[PDB]
């Protein structure tokens, strides 16, 4: 099964790109990922070590 | 904020396994090493106003040019910045101290230091001359190891500021 | 390393932003061997 | 992006017939004042670090709030964000004023910039302020008439300052 | 589309700068090659009924067996499709010629003109052909440079086509 | 370097299509605005240095505290090291005036400027103020069109310093 | 990948060296012809389609080999192959001819070809008889006096054939 | 993704029991009946051109509005995109049909197809309108008695119909 | 669920391409050995209860220590789990030759199978015996190309657990 | 080449696994379908110097045009291009019935056809009558499941040529 | 990837020329004792544990100084590598078994393993001979009448004693 993710990039994100800096460019916060279950625990476990956090995570 | 326990718990989860004796041993050193991080912050806290103002005059010293009238020093609400920002740069070196970590000072000073000295025309040789002053009266305001991490702190900013 | 410039691609983009990043994209992912009509994925750029 | 150019020819191909002849004159017209507009840029573009300095000199004197600890803008961060978020806003703005469509503006950037400064807790009057004074300072730049042949853009002065006024609504 | 101001404008955000001396240079090419540009499209608005009924006729006696019955060109409804679709090509060089760019040429007309044509078994020797006519009254209708504008766009089109 | 002619070819290359109307258009308008440019650079060449000598005089009038004994600029070497500066940066100038794009002074001066700077303690204002006399120089040496070049050069160089 | 602005910078920037006067001369000549450069660049790019056929076609009339089942180009996907390097042949030929320097096709176009043709077992004498062919071809269309204006292009004629020669020769 | 075979065993492990003798001796029967599923879906393939030209000649000959300059069909691009996704679909069903369930058309091409079209402003009318005629192409080929042995496969002939109003229904 | 018809319809879907030659003959090679494997399924259905119950025997034949107490053997509850166990893995072993593929098996037992056995101490000798005795058991409940499925998933399972 | 063997141990190979129940069931599907398959191959090779004629004169039936002068079918080398091409078909067709998958069509006809066709001008409908006229005839030849393993092929060839 | 059929058919096609009637009654041979090879190919497959675990003891038995402190297979890291080495190898010999090819061996297991090998300070005489024992291993089973109709395989044991000796001469 798909799960999309909607994850809004938030003060912990900012901090590490502030830290870190931008090898990519900048981004709006609010953006959906879309993931197959397989992928559901890698994807999601990642964006918490980036430090962003998800709103609301739909099944499909 | 990069605190050494905090570094700890971040390498375990990305590494994903529980915490070993490898990262017991680093947050057992951190945790030894409190006392005299602790007290220096507790000594620095004390005598914070005389060393904002005593670095505050050490950069007129060694800039006389700042003062005169033109350019940044004159003003009184320059003076009054200048005494706030020695006092924000000794709050985050008590800030590091307090917590055996650059954190406070990673996240609060140099993360994105350049740029708005760029961009407010702020010389960051005059902060690391201020610095300096506050280097040379913690090293007889301190002794023993609480003066190492001190000196340890004030120079990474130091350092920071270069 | 210098003169090519960084390919970048957001959801919202026109056709000469997607026509070239694709040709960036199939001129690095696949090496830099040529790729026949006949191989190219349509479903899948129709989802990029 | 779209350009006015682009903008009429999609208006004359969604009725699916040739531009009419006060459309080519229009057109015309804007190729003729084009020189004028790409001084407006130039202005814009020359002086971008001295209108920024001069719109957080004078925000940050307006609202002390931002300086003080626990505002908005108050440690190194979050004053660089504020600068590169002004900087990109002018940037933006300059290159509506060069294309004279809205549309690269408008596109990318203002659609998710309402959700991005509601997530962080930016003051969004703060941010309009902010590109008020950004306008404020450009016009003193844009009527330069040192290094410049006299002449008059109204025209110019009219469109930019409904581009900077545009974003700072946006974002408002 | 893709103009000259949209390449410098995309060029520019693409590196995350400001428009300078390249850009602006690049845009007062085009400003001063709007001219030509303009009067060629409007040369061509005004001819544009001849222009495509001598193409029309073109690509007839160029493809005679098109014409036979059974064929592509036999039947009324299918030579007002071929007058449509020269009419389409005319239109869209001529928005070409008033953006100077062929970003209206590329986005409606070459984007997925191959795989059109290969659908409904369009060859594209007939437009090719009709455009070669549109070339050649073109030299007749336009004289100094935006013949030349004119003619660079129809040859844009041609080789998509080929 | 990034030279109106450069960029087009590399756009033209990194999406594998011919020179099209955009990209010949743009070249046009550089071989149009050669004349001057190169007139500009004819201008800056003719008169280094004063130029260079009056821009090093305005750096010390402008930052008198940087003669004295005691910092950067007190001693032969330091202020002969500061006109070859000036030199290198009135150079690369002209440099992107013939070339008619920032290419030279992106690649020459700008790539690595604020860590070059830093590292050798370099105070980007004196650069400014330089480039600020420069172009209140070339304001009454040149006219026209060539006037708008150089200073449009010279801006650049500005910002970057900023 | 250098045009001939560049090239003479960088020589001058090697001497340390301002820009000399007639150096300058002699880039106020390659812009003041530059008409005529880009009329040339468009005769290479807009007839590009033909250059190729007609050189594909006398290629394949010489060496039959080529098209022998066993032969480099047999299958659709060979065949494929070779006409897409004459394609990329011509369009950096047309680079440079825009450029004025030939830096271009040894950077890019030329890069690492005859290794690449080594391991893949091409025929390189055969690709520069293609090349040689295009140029034959590509003259035809250069000295095509309709639509232009007559002139003396006598050098960019030379300069395009020598930038056929290189790449022949690098490739050979 | 999921089969009939592999809908069968989700029921029984859910049931949490072995198969059935009803339900395996049908499966049985879908194995032999496989020999004509394998006709049929070859059928869908060696005719999809032909499928799809018919369907997209008819349907716009029923429908002008997409293809006039504002329709949704209008230039060769949406056009491309169009017949591809026709191309799409028709693919789908034929996997519905080998597999003997619908399980892959809507896991895979009909997610979120209806809220795409919607967002793109694709009448999802007209898309299904395309998937009926389709229908009643394939069912014309389908139907053949030539160059396959004679025999009843009414069975094929309503499931293929329902996965095709299956797609149609999920479109609009 | 990996099958013959789920390769099938992965590989031409993941290519964006129809079913053609090559996996309609192996779907066609999936129908035709449908109908052993089908009859398998049949008898394997059938003998459920002595398989099981005649495999949990040899498990505690060839482990004789798993029965007395303080093992993983003593207790009803044990025996009943033991029982469902190699229930389970027969009940999936005839949904693979019902399935004509080893998805099944994959989805229901193999995933998963090491860390479970590792977290409840299940050791896979157990079952690798208990699947054994259902290899010799199919040895002569079947014959043909039918006792060859059965072997072939058998053994698959314990390659699996081995 | 993607033959039925090839993807079978090409899936075996990426999930780094061994051949399985499926993959062999495939296999075993491949060597039924080996008879018909190659019986349709001997039949395609003993009569193909007929099949090529015969297309060849179905080409110029339909398309009359072709043969008048100055188009592309006039001349005598032009038309022994044709039949060698027919020829080219007619070969990669039995390869692909003896091969038992399209891998030897994909690979050397399929890979390139439409770039190689619009770079001579080659009519993709010429090469559909040619294969058309083939699949009629091998209507009349090559009764039963040969029939049906030659048509799927050729059906192939004209689905990718369209 | 190869087998015997497009192998033939590459070397048909290298002439220029159909497939003779010795080339397909070769095949048709091949076709009729695919039945037989797939009883092998499933033989080395679902023996495979076994023929790995007796290769190593044999192995382990014969060349003590692996397994000792400083031998190359001496932490788990490195046993697990030659026990994974060994699997992989013989997965790849019965790839070529069920191919009839051996081209999938020496493309993609056989590469370049040698130099690989040697780069990392195995000593390959070794690996050598745990092929040689990993295929007197898999003879035993390739030779099991159970479970199979009784039938001549000899050539199939011939051409897998084929594999297993490229595979050890190409390591060593
Ligand atoms: C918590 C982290 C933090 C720091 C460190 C900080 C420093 C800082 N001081 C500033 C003002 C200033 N700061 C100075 C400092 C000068 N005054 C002279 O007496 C001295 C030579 C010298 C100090 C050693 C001056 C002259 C200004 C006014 C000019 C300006 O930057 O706008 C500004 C510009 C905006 C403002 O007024 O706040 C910053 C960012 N701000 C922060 O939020
Ligand atoms: C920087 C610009 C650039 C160039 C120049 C370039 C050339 C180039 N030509 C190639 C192949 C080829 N090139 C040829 C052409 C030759 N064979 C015929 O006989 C002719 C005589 C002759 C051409 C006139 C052929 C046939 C191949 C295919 C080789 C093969 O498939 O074995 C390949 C290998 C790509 C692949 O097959 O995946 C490259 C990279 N690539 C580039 O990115
Ligand atoms: C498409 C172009 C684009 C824009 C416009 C954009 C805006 C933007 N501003 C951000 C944060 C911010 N933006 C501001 C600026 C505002 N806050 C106030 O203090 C100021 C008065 C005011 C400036 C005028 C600040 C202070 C932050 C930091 C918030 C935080 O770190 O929590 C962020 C979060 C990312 C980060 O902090 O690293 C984004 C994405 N991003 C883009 O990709
Ligand atoms: C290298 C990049 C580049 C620049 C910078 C550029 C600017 C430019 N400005 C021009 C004059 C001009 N510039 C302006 C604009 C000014 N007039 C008023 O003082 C306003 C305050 C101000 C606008 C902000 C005007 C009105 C003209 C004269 C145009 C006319 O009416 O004929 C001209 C025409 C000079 C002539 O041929 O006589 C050019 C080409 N062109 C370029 O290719
Ligand atoms: C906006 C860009 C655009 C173009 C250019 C375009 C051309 C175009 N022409 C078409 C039909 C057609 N067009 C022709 C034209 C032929 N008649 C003969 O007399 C001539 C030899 C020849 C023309 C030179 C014919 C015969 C058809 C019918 C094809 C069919 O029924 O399948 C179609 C198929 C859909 C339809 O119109 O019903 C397209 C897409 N469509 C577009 O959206
Ligand atoms: C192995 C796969 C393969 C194929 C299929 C193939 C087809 C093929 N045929 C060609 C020539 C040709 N082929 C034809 C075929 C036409 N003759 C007319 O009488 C008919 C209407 C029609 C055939 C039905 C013609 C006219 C040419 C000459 C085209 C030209 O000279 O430009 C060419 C161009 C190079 C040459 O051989 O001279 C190719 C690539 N080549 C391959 O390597
Ligand atoms: C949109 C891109 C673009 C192009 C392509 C372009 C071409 C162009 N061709 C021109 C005339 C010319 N074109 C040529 C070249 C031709 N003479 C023939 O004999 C040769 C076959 C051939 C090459 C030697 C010559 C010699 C001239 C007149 C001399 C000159 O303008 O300096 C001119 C000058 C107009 C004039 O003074 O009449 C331009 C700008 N301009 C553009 O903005
Ligand atoms: C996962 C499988 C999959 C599906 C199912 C799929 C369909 C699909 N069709 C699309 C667009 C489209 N689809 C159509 C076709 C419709 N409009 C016409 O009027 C017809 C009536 C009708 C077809 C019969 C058109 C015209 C577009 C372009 C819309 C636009 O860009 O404005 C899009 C949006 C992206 C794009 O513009 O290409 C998708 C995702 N893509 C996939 O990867
Ligand atoms: C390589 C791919 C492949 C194909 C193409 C294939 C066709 C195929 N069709 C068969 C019989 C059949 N095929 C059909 C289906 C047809 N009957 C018509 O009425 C319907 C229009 C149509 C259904 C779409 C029927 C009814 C039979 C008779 C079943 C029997 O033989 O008992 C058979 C078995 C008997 C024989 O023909 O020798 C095969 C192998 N098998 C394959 O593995
Ligand atoms: C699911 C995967 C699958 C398998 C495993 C499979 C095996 C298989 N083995 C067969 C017979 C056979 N198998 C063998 C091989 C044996 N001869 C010697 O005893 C050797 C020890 C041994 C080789 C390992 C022989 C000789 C035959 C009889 C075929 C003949 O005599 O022509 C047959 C033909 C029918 C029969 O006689 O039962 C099949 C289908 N088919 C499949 O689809």
């Amino acid at each position: 099964r798909i799960y999309k993710i909607t994850v809004s990039e938030a003060g912990a994100y900012a901090t590490n790109k502030h830290r870190t800096g931008y090898r990519a460019p900048i981004r709006q916060s609010n953006y959906t990922l879309t993931v197959p279950y397989d992928r559901f625990l890698p994807e999601m476990i990642r964006l918490h070590q980036s430090g962003a956090k998800i709103v609301n995570v739909t099944s499909v | 904020s990069r605190t050494v326990i905090t570094e700890v718990i971040a390498t375990a989860d990305s590494q994903g396994r529980f915490l070993n004796s490898t990262e017991l041993q680093a947050a057992f050193g951190r945790f030894e090493r409190a006392v005299p991080a602790i007290e220096a912050a507790r000594a620095l806290t004390k005598n914070q106003d005389a060393l904002v103002k005593g670095a505050v005059q050490a950069v007129f010293k060694k800039f006389p040019y700042v003062t005169q009238p033109g350019e940044k020093g004159y003003g009184d609400s320059n003076q009054a910045k200048c005494a706030r920002d020695i006092g924000y740069y000794l709050r985050f070196i008590t800030y590091s101290l307090v917590a055996s970590g650059t954190g406070p000072l990673d996240d609060y000073v140099i993360a994105g230091l350049r740029e708005v000295n760029r961009a407010f025309n702020l010389n960051p040789l005059w902060y690391i001359e201020a610095l300096n002053y506050i280097k040379g009266e913690t090293g007889k305001l301190l002794s023993g190891q609480s003066k190492t991490e001190a000196l340890l702190y004030i120079d990474h900013a130091i350092n920071a500021l270069s | 390393a210098t003169e090519n410039p960084k390919v970048t691609l957001r959801a919202p983009f026109t056709s000469e932003e997607f026509q070239g990043a694709l040709y960036a994209i199939y001129r690095h992912i696949f090496g830099n061997t040529y790729v026949m009509e006949s191989e190219r994925p349509t479903t899948a750029e129709s989802q990029l | 992006m779209n350009d006015v150019f682009t903008r009429a020819i999609a208006q004359a191909d969604l009725k699916g017939s040739f531009l009419l002849e006060s459309d080519l004159d229009k057109l015309a017209s804007f190729a003729k004042e084009g020189v004028k507009r790409l001084d407006a840029v130039a202005a814009l573009t020359n002086n971008a670090p001295a209108i920024i300095s001069d719109a957080a000199h004078k925000l940050f004197a307006e609202q002390q709030e931002l300086i003080q600890p626990g505002g908005n803008a108050y440690p190194h961060r979050r004053m660089a964000a504020c600068l590169r978020d002004m900087e990109i806003i002018l940037r933006y703005v300059s290159y509506a004023l060069l294309a004279g469509d809205a549309s690269v503006l408008d596109d990318r950037c203002l659609n998710g910039l309402r959700e991005t400064y509601n997530a962080l807790g930016t003051p969004t009057q703060s941010v309009a302020r902010a590109v008020q004074l950004m306008k404020d300072a450009a016009m003193v730049h844009l009527k330069s008439t040192a290094n410049v042949t006299v002449g008059d853009c109204s025209s110019l002065y009219s469109e930019a300052a409904t581009y900077f006024d545009k974003a700072a609504a946006s974002i408002a």
